[PDB]
């Protein structure tokens, strides 16, 4: 969620 | 994201001659195993940086950026990813730099959904005309022609049916923003 796809 | 396709977009790193590498913060995020596809709008400059992709994605796609060394990369690429035509250019033949005019007769010329440009360092992804744009600045804050206060940022598209999410990430300060903007095929 936070840091999109690369969380 | 089972069916989802990511694509990591970025360029204008000017190594080694501008910045000696990326942010640290971008490269805790940017690892192996996740991107399928990179679409690098060029100014590597060098083979180093070029194989720095290949470790994260094995589809990589390059344009020739002006400070390039390698001369066989070409001028301008299409690509389909899903439903999706994608433009890829480096930009400085565009005059003056990030022309809307310019870039719309580029994606018509090119008959593309999505069109990414480079060259200005400054970030932009955005919808004109039903069509999208994607400037992802420079991944590594490299200075542009014109100044010195660049924002480092990369995008990362995800494509999915005829939907892209598409998520800029930028440092500001010392802290990485992300943000995330959709785009739809009509």
């Amino acid at each position: 969620d936070p840091l999109g796809p690369l969380g | 994201m089972a069916g989802h396709r990511l694509v990591l977009v970025l360029g204008d790193l000017h190594i080694p001659h501008r910045c000696n590498s990326l942010p640290a913060k971008f490269k805790k995020l940017l690892v192996p195993g996740k991107i399928q596809h990179i679409l690098c709008t060029g100014n590597l400059c060098t083979k180093e940086s070029y194989d720095y992709l290949k470790t994260l994605a094995g589809d990589v796609h390059i344009v020739r950026g002006d400070f390039d060394e390698n001369l066989n990369y070409p001028e301008q690429k299409v690509v389909t990813v899903g439903q999706f035509k994608i433009g890829l250019i480096h930009g400085h033949q565009v005059i003056p730099w990030g022309d809307m005019a310019s870039l719309a007769l580029l994606q018509r010329q090119f008959d593309v959904d999505i069109l990414i440009s480079g060259h200005t360092h400054k970030f932009e992804a955005f919808e004109h005309e039903n069509k999208f744009y994607i400037n992802p600045g420079s991944a590594t804050g490299a200075y542009n022609a014109l100044e010195t206060n660049i924002i480092p940022s990369f995008v990362l598209m995800d494509i999915q049916a005829s939907t892209v999410v598409t998520y800029v990430y930028q440092l500001i300060g010392d802290d990485v923003k992300v943000e995330r903007i959709e785009y739809k095929k009509s």
